[PDB]
DNA sequence: TTTCGGGGGGGCCGGGGGG
DNA sequence: CCCCCCGGCCCCCCCGGC
């Protein structure tokens, strides 16, 4: 397995950063009976998943961890049929709706309400059979969450607090409406600190055998990841596969192929700024956005890598952020990404 | 109290050609069809309430005399008109046979065609041409881009 | 038309086009003198080019003009022409060629073509007219420019009304089915950008790209979604997580092995597939997701058929775990 | 009990307790003996008690047993297309009210109708509304309705004008503080003085929020055992509220007036969590108070800061968002 | 090495076809003393057990117990092609990665034998520790069944009332209510359908008419079904076989309103 | 209770509901000392339901004071599928009742099945309307008017009828042809159920639709004749008579134009 | 391509009636 | 007791501006 699957702490008292938002979940984990619905908000690859399972382990028994996949049917008002996977435990069920697109809201209609109006039978630790305990559901990416499943979530969430609680996990809060953030408790997931970062990173190295020159090669990889941590041990792992399980300080620092991509795009908007350009341009977005590349994330770090550019004065930067701003508005209210992304694009040439 | 008055624009309907005013030239044209006879498949098109239905109905009652109860079968978007209708009743009485004048013909008057759905109208076709020696068709309509091309290339435009 | 496709290569296609004037003018000749009209000659182009090329429109037009006027000379040849003019959907090919026009634009093809024409062009296809105008608006020489500005800016000013239309379109395919916002819609992806880059088309008229585009994209997030979900067990992240972190590592521990220990990796291989609760056609589909200088195709296709053969004879001699039953 | 959160533990259980809401309560207390209840709707922020105003007044009106059968409750979980406004609601409204047992009738004061909830109405199409209006017309005799909503433009005009309206105020320290403070009385919570004030004011007009704050804080001074009275500072800290250092950090940052400098920062500054909303918030508050600025100055960032908030939210990027704002602002 | 030699085959189809609805991946523990099945819904609400005595097959015997992770679509699958009156045997090998079903009859030309694929299906240590359970009962099964679907038109619950000779059956919905209310009854002439009632302690429980559907359309291989009743604990809806018994446990619906 | 009133088996009130439940949809019961009178009419408001069930029909009837339940057919006819035909059915009503309780009960058995059907408000009144002297009254087998019916229905969706001195006739117009049908009065001693009588007035001539007519024949199954009385001006009734009731129809002719 | 609603048209299924 | 007629769901597909 994967040295960032392999070593994930799977208790509150693993943990290894964050130690005031470790005490915080202690003692919230104290007294689990009168647990309100919990939203997780944090940059990602910090921890979040990793400590909703820590907060359930503390809750329940380590049986959090054993999980299994299961497909449930669902029928629309044209008869279309939808599969949802469902990763459940004896103890809680994890689901991400967004992967229903717009047909969310059902999943919250019919599955999650399913859940809260029925009990459920527990053979093992009770001795009636029956649980005497409410159960949790974990929603993931609630910020894709649409509005009607949002709105769907606020009765349900009042109406079954006795049999069910809620612990969702998001990178931002902006997309969750407010009668939701109104009804949980938000808890904050700063990303971990540089020094953190390097000592998980030698511990791992330490665990693996992996021959390092010196430690500050970590340290190199925890700057490079911007407080990541998934991406850091990733990095990690893919630099000692590199080099023969044996880094050293002249080991360079590997970047994914879309960033590269992003990168090269960059370097030819700054370069040629012109109509043939920009169809160039709509080719490189069309084939990033054919292989799973979100628009968002292919915005924000073209902006990012042409801010970073050093040939650019303080007004083309201060235009480039202002166009940003504004298509990713256009971006969150409409359909066909290219078609912002490409609106971008021009008014950054036209700028520059 | 009770008792409800005819409105004007019922009471004073033209019901002869000669009481329509406005388009002049198709208005004569219509006249001498029916005068001669012969009356072609047409398609009669406008904006609402400049004359169209009065102007169909007049050039059929005209046309026909006394036969119009036989020789007219007028359909419109207040009746069913889909597909199987258009091939079984509408079919039915153009293969009818009726004893009309040397100079006369069977009307089918479909009033507010452009609601027929594109089915019926391809349906249409060949019935309107296998049969035209003893049946007409006289479309009306607010919208002419709504019947299909076949239909337009297989009658008489009047705008 | 797509219905049509089956008839493909199972018969003889005999095409007939629009005959000219010239093939029909003696038949027109015969009809009006047997029929008693003077029909000047002259005007039956004029005609023809009013039916479009239907002869049967021509004939009813003659008999039906010929009941009150005896005489279809050059006097009254206009009127029967703009009286009895055919009314032809344009198809998404001719509408983007007109739209793009920078004569229709001008003070005096603005008279003549007018801003309720161009929306009733739009209307002839409103599913595929903002497309075809998305994709070409890039490749014209304006003609309308304005003083001092450039092509670029013309281009940047149609890019941005064609993301507010796209904003529009969103808003009208909704679940509160805003279709009254259509005409709107038209305004802002079609004639709107249009009319800042009107002019000649620089080359060919393409079709759109972004259906193709758009269904090859879920393709690709299928295979991705299925991927995640035999993952799911061993990995903590969602789908974009795992495409943009995961995937980089997966291949140096999938693809990378069999390059530098040809087939001694096999084992080793499959041992990290059986971690992760993944099989061949996973295998393949991580394979073809990368882009950029990471792509496998060449790298793949260069890998010895013994190798690969040996794989897939290891793969299918063992019993691997199943994460979802019944998928 | 002790297996609810204290949100639904303390949720008001008689139109008493509704704590700053006596200008529409009154007029719902007087419709008990006025027996002539119209149709209602209430509108206001959330966490308001809307919700909690409409379900005491249907237990103090039909009693603990009755109330099933005279009430019928849709809200966003539930389906309500055109066809359910049609039929199911229609049905609902034709039948006639449930017999009153002789307790009830004893007991309670027992109107002569029946109410539907929809809540969350602003959720509905305006064609399910348009097929509401006349089924709470004609039936208005055996039939009431209640609409609750947190945006009233989003119901159509008709409906608008058929029911009588109910602005619920948002809760602050001046007419809430009562409540928290008896809840915090019953629960045993110590609290420095001026916290629960904080609290109130941190919650901007919800009252949920702020008793699952107070919940939140008391859990920690539990776990942590030190029988010390809870600060503000672990009140603000719970609640995200951007350290005032950082602040002035950030307000140093944009007077510099360096692109570079304000975007470093900005991405470390990302790196700790903080949500846009709270950051915006906090700047317009120092800003627009602030006495060394000019009335220009003031003029200019309160569109600026309107125009963030506006986009922030329609949910979009936050770092991106916050990075233009604060290059505004040091531009100005 | 493992066969259960049927005296109908048919038994077998309709006891894989009665709980098919309710779980479709169970793992069948074939032992000497006969067939076991205990398999938990996908929602956690409720569990299916399955106890086929040695008794009940023609010919039955086991040299070593196994668990075979068998599908019920792909069983129901070979069950149905198989003919009216025959003797399944279910024979296997050391490694089976399938079971061949031999669909044998009297005669040596009607025979249907099929072979069918095995899963590997975890299996967890279920208990089903016998509890007090305060009041059953015991009806025929046609009169369950036809209660249960006339209740349904009204509502999705059921609410079941036991009480000193009375046994109540409520459903209340929108347009209006139902019951069917049933008092202890003996028949001398034909006891077979005579109700049985052991009533302890009251009970009342509220159940989803989905769940009570899919029991009772597994109710063929009984013309009686057992109900018992818990306070505390699932309900138990059993249907007896001919030397074990088909049983559910439902979990009530939470109780909102107290 | 208030109204208590029994029926040996259900399948009369069945058979009766199963009359008119295909041409109304809601109807209002009045119950009485007299017996239970009903109302109904179509969505179109076309054409009239009015039912009258006599104390005679019940094995025990009791009404103190008169009560009015208004409900829909469809809920009815699916409750009482319900519950067999072969068990006594009392229908149970109190006073100001907001649901009327209908009781399954088995003689054979302890089975006992309760029904609640919750009651619709509806405020109409029935208004008596009976026509003094109709121009014409004929009477018929039911027999013969449903075969009649169902024949011109096939040929067009009107039909006409006239009345003239020993004559009878049904026309129907349609596209593919024409029928008329012809009957004159006549008695036959050895099975005077099959005899049609006539009285008649004025001449008279109606046009009705024939999806009414289709619907009305259905109620044939209560009656072996049915009486239709004609007038000018006024809806054509058709009463089917019951062993201690009727059922009758009132039917608006169309609009001669 | 497509997030509802309406409309049209075809294929079954099954109640009832007839022989 | 079996076959045929014809009402009702059930499903699938296609617009939606002036
Ligand atoms: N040319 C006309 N001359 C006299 N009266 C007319 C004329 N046109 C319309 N009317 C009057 O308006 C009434 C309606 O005329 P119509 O023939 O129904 O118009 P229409 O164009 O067919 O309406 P549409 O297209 O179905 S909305 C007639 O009864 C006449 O009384
Ligand atoms: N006026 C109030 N008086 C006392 N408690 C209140 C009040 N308003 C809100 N609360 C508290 O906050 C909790 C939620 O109140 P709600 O009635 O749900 O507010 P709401 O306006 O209906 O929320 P929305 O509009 O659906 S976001 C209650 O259980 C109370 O504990
Ligand atoms: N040693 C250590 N590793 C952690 C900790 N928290 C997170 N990680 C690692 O970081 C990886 C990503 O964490 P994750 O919760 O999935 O990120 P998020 O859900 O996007 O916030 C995990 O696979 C862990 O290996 C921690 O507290 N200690
Ligand atoms: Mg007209
Ligand atoms: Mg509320």
């Amino acid at each position: 397995s994967l040295w960032v699957d392999k070593y994930r702490p799977k208790s509150l008292n693993a943990l290894s950063h964050n130690e005031e938002l470790t005490n915080f979940l202690k003692s919230l984990s104290d007294q689990p009976r009168d647990l309100p619905h919990l939203l997780l908000y944090g940059p990602n690859g910090t921890g979040k998943k990793t400590r909703c399972m820590a907060l359930l382990e503390s809750i329940f028994g380590p049986g959090v961890y054993r999980l299994k996949i299961d497909v449930r049917q669902f029928v629309t008002a044209s008869n279309r049929k939808l599969e949802l996977n469902v990763v459940s435990s004896p103890y809680h069920l994890e689901i991400t709706p967004s992967d229903m697109g717009n047909n969310d809201r059902i999943v919250i209609q019919e599955l999650l309400k399913e859940v809260a109006q029925m009990e459920q039978v527990d053979f093992q630790d009770s001795k009636d059979g029956l649980a005497h305990r409410y159960k949790c559901v974990i929603i993931n990416e609630a910020n894709s969450l649409t509005k009607d499943a949002q709105a769907a979530l606020r009765r349900t969430m009042e109406k079954y607090s006795k049999n069910i609680r809620l612990i969702m996990v998001c990178d931002s809060m902006s997309p969750i409406i407010a009668p939701i953030k109104s009804r949980c408790l938000l808890i904050r997931c700063p990303a971990p600190s540089d020094s953190e970062i390097s000592t998980i990173l030698s511990d791992v190295v330490t665990n693996e055998r992996i021959q390092l020159e010196t430690k500050d090669i970590l340290k190199r990889i925890a700057q490079a990841s911007n407080g990541n941590l998934r991406v850091s041990l990733l990095m990690l792992e893919s630099m000692a596969l590199n080099n023969e399980l044996a880094l050293k300080s002249s080991s360079p620092i590997i970047k994914p192929d879309w960033i590269i991509v992003i990168h090269k795009l960059t370097r030819k908007i700054v370069k040629e700024r012109s109509v043939n350009s920009l169809i160039e341009c709509r080719a490189v977005l069309y084939d990033l956005l054919a292989h799973c590349i979100p628009a968002n994330i292919i915005l924000k770090e073209l902006t990012f890598s042409l801010l970073d550019v050093e040939t650019l004065n303080t007004t083309n930067k201060s235009s480039i952020i202002e166009y940003s701003s504004v298509f990713d508005e256009r971006l969150s209210l409409g359909n066909k990404a290219i078609f912002h992304l490409e609106g971008f694009i021009a008014k950054v040439m036209c700028c520059l | 109290t009770l008792s409800l008055q005819l409105p004007w624009v019922e009471k004073y309907r033209p019901q002869v050609l000669s009481d329509i005013v406005g388009n002049k030239e198709t208005i004569d044209r219509l006249q001498q069809i029916a005068k001669d006879g012969n009356m072609p498949h047409m398609i009669i098109s406008g904006m609402p309430g400049i004359g169209k239905t009065t102007s169909v109905h007049c050039l059929a009652h005209e046309l026909l005399g006394r036969s119009y109860a036989d020789g007219v079968l007028e359909l419109n978007a207040s009746d069913d008109r889909g597909i199987d209708v258009v091939r079984n009743q509408i079919k039915h009485f153009a293969q009818k046979k009726l004893h009309l004048p040397p100079g006369k013909h069977k009307i089918v008057i479909l009033d507010e065609a452009d609601s027929m759905t594109a089915g019926a109208q391809q349906a249409l076709r060949r019935t309107m041409e296998l049969y035209s020696n003893s049946t007409r068709f006289a479309f009306a309509c607010n919208q002419s881009n709504k019947i299909i091309e076949p239909l337009q290339s297989r009658c008489a435009i009047l705008r | 038309l797509p219905k049509m496709r089956p008839f493909d290569r199972v018969c003889l296609d005999i095409q007939f086009r629009r005959p000219d004037a010239n093939s029909i003018k003696s038949r027109l000749m015969t009809i009006a003198i047997r029929e008693k009209f003077k029909l000047d000659p002259n005007v039956i182009d004029r005609l023809i080019q009013t039916t479009r090329g239907d002869i049967r429109q021509v004939i009813n037009l003659l008999s039906t003009i010929s009941t009150t006027t005896k005489t279809i000379n050059h006097e009254n040849i206009n009127e029967i022409s703009k009286a009895w003019e055919k009314n032809i959907a344009l198809k998404p090919f001719d509408i983007a060629h007109k739209m793009l026009d920078g004569q229709i634009y001008s003070d005096i093809g603005s008279r003549n073509f007018t801003l309720n024409d161009k929306i009733a062009l739009y209307f002839d296809d409103f599913d595929f007219t903002p497309l075809m105008i998305q994709e070409n608006y890039l490749s014209t020489r304006p003609s309308v420019l304005k003083p001092g500005q450039s092509h670029l800016e013309a281009v940047a000013e149609a890019a941005n009304c064609i993301s507010l239309g796209d904003i529009v379109e969103k808003k009208i395919r909704s679940s509160e089915q805003l279709w009254s916002l259509l005409p709107l819609h038209a305004v802002l992806s079609s004639v709107y950008p249009a009319s800042k880059v009107a002019g000649h088309m620089a080359g060919r008229i393409n079709f759109t790209a972004w259906l193709g585009q758009n269904s090859k994209s879920a393709k690709y997030y299928r295979l991705l979604q299925e991927i995640h979900y035999h993952t799911r067990l061993g990995t903590s992240t969602d789908k974009i997580g795992l495409r943009l972190d995961y995937l980089p590592t997966f291949r140096k521990r999938l693809l990378d092995p069999f390059l530098k220990q040809g087939a001694d990796a096999i084992s080793s291989v499959i041992e990290v597939m059986d971690d992760y609760y993944l099989t061949k056609e996973d295998w393949d589909s991580i394979m073809e997701f990368f882009v950029g200088p990471d792509v496998t195709t060449a790298i793949i296709k260069k890998i010895p058929a013994t190798v690969k053969s040996g794989f897939t004879r290891k793969y299918n001699s063992m019993t691997h775990p199943v994460a979802i039953y019944r998928t | 009990l002790a297996q609810q959160p204290w949100v639904e533990k303390y949720r008001p259980k008689n139109l008493d307790e509704v704590t700053a809401q006596d200008h529409a309560v009154t007029v719902l207390k007087k419709t008990l003996k006025s027996a002539n209840l119209p149709h209602m709707l209430f509108y206001g922020p959330p966490g308001t008690g809307k919700t909690s105003t409409i379900l005491a007044l249907t237990k103090e009106l039909y009693g603990p047993d009755l109330m099933k059968s005279r009430i019928l409750e849709l809200n966003a979980s539930d389906e309500r297309g055109i066809s359910i406004v049609r039929e199911k609601v229609k049905n609902f409204a034709r039948l006639t009210v449930s017999k009153p047992s002789k307790h009830d009738l004893e007991n309670y004061p027992c109107p002569p109708y029946k109410i539907i909830i929809l809540d969350e109405a602003d959720s509905m199409t305006a064609d399910a509304q348009s097929a509401l209006r006349r089924t709470m017309e004609t039936y208005s005799g055996v039939t009431r309705f209640c609409l609750i909503c947190n945006y009233v433009t989003r119901i159509i005009d008709p409906l608008a004008s058929r029911c009588s309206k109910f602005r619920f105020k948002a809760l602050d320290a001046s007419n809430a503080i009562d409540r928290l403070r008896f809840i915090s009385e019953q629960e045993n919570v110590k609290c420095d003085d001026g916290v629960l004030e904080r609290i109130l004011d941190i919650s901007a007009g919800d009252l949920r929020r702020g008793i699952t704050l107070l919940q939140s804080a008391s859990k920690g001074a539990q776990y942590l055992g030190d029988g010390k009275n809870i600060t503000s500072t672990q009140v603000e800290e719970l609640a995200g509220v951007v350290p005032h250092d950082i602040l002035i950090e950030i307000v140093e940052k944009v007077k510099s007036g360096d692109f570079d400098e304000i975007k470093k920062y900005v991405n470390t500054f990302m790196k700790s969590g903080w949500s846009a909303a709270s950051v915006v918030n906090q700047l317009h508050e120092y800003y627009i108070t602030n006495d060394n600025f000019d009335t220009n100055f003031k003029n200019q960032i309160s569109w600026l800061l309107f125009t963030t908030d506006s986009r922030l939210n329609n949910g979009t990027n936050e770092h991106i968002q916050l990075l233009n704002l604060l290059v505004k602002i040091s531009q100005l | 090495m493992l066969e259960a030699k049927f005296e109908e085959a048919s038994l077998f189809k309709r006891i894989i076809d009665g709980f098919k609805d309710c779980v479709q991946l169970v793992n069948f523990q074939c032992k000497e003393d006969g067939i076991i099945a205990q398999a938990v819904d996908d929602s956690r609400v409720l569990l299916v057990s399955l106890e086929i005595g040695v008794e009940a097959f023609q010919e039955y015997r086991c040299d070593h117990p196994v668990t075979l992770g068998m599908d019920l679509t792909s069983l129901s699958k070979i069950l149905r092609c198989g003919n009216n009156t025959d003797t399944l045997t279910l024979i296997a090998d050391n490694t089976p990665d399938s079971i061949i079903l031999l669909f044998e009859d009297t005669k040596k030309d009607r025979i249907a034998e099929y072979s069918l694929k095995l899963m590997d299906i975890d299996a967890d240590f279920l208990k089903i520790e016998e509890l007090q359970y305060d009041s059953t009962l015991s009806l025929p099964s046609s009169e369950f069944s036809k209660i249960v679907r006339d209740l349904s038109q009204l509502s999705d619950s059921i609410n079941i009332m036991i009480t000193k000779e009375t046994i109540k059956f409520v459903a209340d919905g929108d347009i209006g209510s139902g019951s069917v209310i049933i008092k202890p009854f003996v028949d001398m002439e034909h006891p077979e359908t005579s109700i049985k009632l052991e009533m302890d302690q009251p009970v009342d429980l509220t159940f989803g008419a989905k769940y009570l559907l899919d029991i009772i359309k597994g109710s063929s291989l009984s013309d009686r079904v057992g109900i018992r009743l818990s306070s505390e604990a699932p309900a138990l809806f059993q249907f007896d076989l001919k030397s074990g018994f088909l049983q559910f446990f439902l979990a009530p619906k939470f109780n909102d309103e107290e």
